[PDB]
């Protein structure tokens, strides 16, 4: 549970000094792209059942075995199940480019859930691919621009997939 | 049924993260029902409406 | 998993007691029951193919947007039939089940637990799956007793659908 | 609290003495149509969606200003919580006809929910007709014999519109 | 009723605390999106009437069957026209009100709440409220940020449909 | 071939005159028909698939013993069933050729003049035309003047039937 802000305010705090101003211009220009930032969040947010609808989608026309009787994903009540855990993972994702830090998705999904796959019987290869598929579908949806000004939306691809890419490890 | 009501049991009030993890064992039901009374729903619902 | 022995010894043990003659009783009726929903399961066994195939046609029939309009919901493809004709045999699978086991207990936990939300993120009309259980209960073909509990797990099925 | 049997029992236990020879000619009589009870039951029971779906149908065609803006169902979760109402309602009746004692009627709903539509601001009459509206309906479906043997539902009907009444005026 | 200054009270009150800066920047913030955000319902409520026959008309091209089949769910009579237009209605005057209270708690609490059980035990398909939504959200002709925004609610009440 | 400029060209030729400010009076009323018209035509051209099969389905719904009876005029067998969606492509063809056209006159010359011996004929009822053409009417999702004048057209072609 941390910010940008808190990280360097904590970071700060550990050095035991004031904010040196490298740090603070870099904050005024995080400032500046922050909502830059949330543009993605704004219309990665508002598509999100479509993402992982077609995430599950392509990931079940992908691994039929899941759907498969005797498979993980088979019985509708899992099947209800898998979506919850996609649906949840892509909320958090959106929480934790919310807040510019990858801190919220950890505390909040990454520790547990592997040993919890694990401990279920749940394939932690197929929810990752689905995890990578859906995040390839959400900088695909947020990339694009329609009657949306020019901008420069590198480092926040590289920051979106960088906290889908780290979910998806975390999964394993 | 106990903390919402059955008037209460919608589909827009159930707190899917918190049965995830009484049903992994993380949280006792002791937790679930301070997370259940606790909850954005109930709050709206049975605090903001009440003395 | 609500079958009478089950919660006949989910009562007595959340009582704290020994068993009475009141589960007793129960399985006396149990037994009773098991007796002709048996045969009924296993003459729904030998019919299963033929009422899967009628009950995919009279859904296709009441229905014909479905097999129209492009989507990968509706069965307008080949794949779209193939994956509604095998969740036509799990519904009639979980009716089976549900004869076998001697109440509603496994069609309410592989079916009905999470139907809604699965209907709601799909667009799948849960009317087509009342249709076709309709049609599965107008045409099993079974008699007296048998054929009225049969229709009674049917029709608790189209009620937790709609 | 209480069967058919209990009910005796409990007037037994009250005289003081064992129970008398026509009390058992009219338990056996009871146990003879206990059965004849139950089909009327099951019938009734496979049909209660529909029956509240129904029973709601024709109470917001027949009264408007309840779904008007500013009516007391008018809005979606109020009116969900309307068929909730009308749906328990429907499974206590079908509680009481099952033990074949109101007693579990009384003691489920209806010395509270009196005052609990008043203190809501419920009107009392458009649920009152509601269920009155339901229980013509649930005897219309149980009266009709399709694929049933031929038998005598008479003082069923009788005991089931008894039950509707009393719900309907405890309602009020 | 989920809108900022409520929630920012919620905050202060559950904490247990005096209004702090925080809450000042979400109220500068609120301001920020009123001061476009009332003009944008204003011009809603202008073209409220034509958007809401061509969102009506839109969803009887997009779903022919409901036109033609009877039932009462259906609008094949011209009652269910009547209150089929109603709903319409209803969905964007809880999209004006979304966008005047500055928060989705309007349509939470008057749409959301209650919405798939009464689409679940009236057989109505969600999908023509979408299919509704889709429309209105592309023929609401606003510009900029306050269409931005406009098609966030509508955006939300899609994802809360299915 | 009734069309405005030819039956204009036609006008001044029996009466043995030049052209006068008559037929531009006709002319600059058939551009302003044709500015919408032919756009029309191109969005029925792009429909009209789904809308042949979609009156293929409605025919079959309201007339159902067609599908029943033994007969080579009824669409019980697959080839009634090609050659009927063949003659419901043949109606929506001539319907976007008079919308190109702006006049009555291709409609007149490829299906009216002839389509009552051949009925007659053939035992074909024309009510099973009038409810495809009704169907294509009602869900051809056009709007405004086009739309008008496209059910002009086929509300012509059902006089025309019966
Ligand atoms: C529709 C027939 C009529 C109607 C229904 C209505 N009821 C409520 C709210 C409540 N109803 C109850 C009733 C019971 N609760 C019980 O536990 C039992 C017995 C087991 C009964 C009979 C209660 C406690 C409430 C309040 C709490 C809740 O969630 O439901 C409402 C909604 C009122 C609101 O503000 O939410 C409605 C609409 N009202 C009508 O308009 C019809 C006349
Ligand atoms: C009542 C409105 C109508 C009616 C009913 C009726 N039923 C019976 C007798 C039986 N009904 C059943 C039904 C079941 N037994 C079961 O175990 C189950 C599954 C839960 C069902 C559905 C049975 C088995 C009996 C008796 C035993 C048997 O049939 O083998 C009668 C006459 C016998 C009796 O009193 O029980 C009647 C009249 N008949 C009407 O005409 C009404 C319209
Ligand atoms: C807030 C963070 C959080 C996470 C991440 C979480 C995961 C989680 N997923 C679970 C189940 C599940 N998760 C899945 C998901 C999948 N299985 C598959 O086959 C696919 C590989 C994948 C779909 C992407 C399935 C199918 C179950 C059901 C297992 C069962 O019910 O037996 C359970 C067991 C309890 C239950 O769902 O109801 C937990 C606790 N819970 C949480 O609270
Ligand atoms: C919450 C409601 C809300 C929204 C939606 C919002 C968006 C928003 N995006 C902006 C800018 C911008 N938004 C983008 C976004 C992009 N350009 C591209 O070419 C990329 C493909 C894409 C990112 C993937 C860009 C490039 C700018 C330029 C200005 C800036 O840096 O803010 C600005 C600057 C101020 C203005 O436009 O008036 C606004 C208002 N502001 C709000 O208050
Ligand atoms: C054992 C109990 C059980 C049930 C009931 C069940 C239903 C079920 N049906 C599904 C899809 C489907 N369900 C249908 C069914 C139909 N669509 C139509 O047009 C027809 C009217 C109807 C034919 C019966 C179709 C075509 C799909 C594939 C659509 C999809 O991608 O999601 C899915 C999503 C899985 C997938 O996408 O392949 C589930 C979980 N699964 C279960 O495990
Ligand atoms: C303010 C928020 C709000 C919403 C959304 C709302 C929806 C709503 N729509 C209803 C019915 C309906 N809803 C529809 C709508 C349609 N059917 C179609 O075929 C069309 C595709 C679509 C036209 C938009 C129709 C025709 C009915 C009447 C059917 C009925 O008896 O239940 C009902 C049941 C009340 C009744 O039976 O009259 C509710 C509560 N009510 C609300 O208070
Ligand atoms: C371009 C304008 C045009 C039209 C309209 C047209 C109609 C036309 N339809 C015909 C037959 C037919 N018409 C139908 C149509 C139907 N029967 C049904 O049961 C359905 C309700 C309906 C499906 C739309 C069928 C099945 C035949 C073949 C029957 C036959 O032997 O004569 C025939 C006789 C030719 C033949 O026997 O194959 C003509 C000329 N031809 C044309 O050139």
């Amino acid at each position: 549970m941390f910010d940008a802000f808190t990280k360097v305010v904590s970071q700060a705090d550990t050095r035991g000094e004031m904010l040196s101003t490298a740090q603070i211009d870099a904050l005024s220009q995080m400032v500046a792209e922050s909502n830059k930032r949330l543009d993605s969040v704004n219309r990665i947010t508002s598509n999100a059942s479509t993402i992982v609808s077609n995430a599950a989608r392509s990931l079940f026309a992908e691994q039929p075995q899941l759907i498969a009787p005797g498979g993980n994903a088979y019985t509708s009540r899992r099947m209800a199940a898998c979506l919850r855990d996609m649906e949840i993972i892509l909320r958090y994702v959106t929480y934790a480019v919310f807040a510019g830090d990858a801190s919220v998705l950890e505390d909040r999904c990454l520790n547990g859930l592997r040993e919890t796959y694990l401990a279920l019987g749940t394939p932690g290869s197929s929810v990752a691919v689905g995890v990578g598929k859906m995040k390839e579908a959400a900088l695909a949806i947020v990339n694009d621009p329609a009657g949306i000004t020019p901008g420069d939306c590198s480092a926040l691809a590289s920051e979106i997939a960088g906290y889908f890419d780290r979910a998806a490890a975390a999964v394993s | 049924r106990q903390i919402f009501s059955e008037h209460q049991m919608l589909k827009s009030n159930r707190q899917t993260f918190l049965e995830s993890q009484l049903k992994f064992g993380q949280i006792t039901v002791r937790d679930f029902i301070g997370g259940l009374a606790t909850s954005a729903p109930f709050l709206e619902r049975n605090y903001q409406t009440n003395s | 998993m609500k079958t009478p022995l089950t919660e006949a010894v989910s009562i007595a043990d959340s009582q704290g007691r020994f068993l009475s003659s009141t589960e007793i009783q129960v399985a006396f009726g149990r037994f009773r029951q098991a007796k002709a929903g048996l045969e009924a399961a296993k003459a729904l066994t030998s019919k299963a193919d033929s009422l899967i195939s009628g009950a995919a046609q009279a859904v296709y029939n009441k229905f014909p947007y479905t097999t129209q309009m492009q989507g990968p919901n509706y069965a307008a493809d080949q794949r779209g039939k193939d994956k509604c004709a095998r969740d036509i045999g799990y519904y009639l699978r979980m009716v089976t089940y549900c004869l076998i086991a001697g109440g509603t207990g496994p069609m309410d936990e592989y079916l009905i637990a999470g139907i809604d939300e699965i209907n709601r993120t799909f667009e799948l009309s849960p009317s087509w799956y009342i249709e076709a259980l309709k049609y599965i209960k107008a045409n099993h073909g079974l008699s007296g007793d048998a054929a009225v509990e049969a229709n009674s797990y049917l029709d608790y099925a189209i009620n937790a659908l709609s």
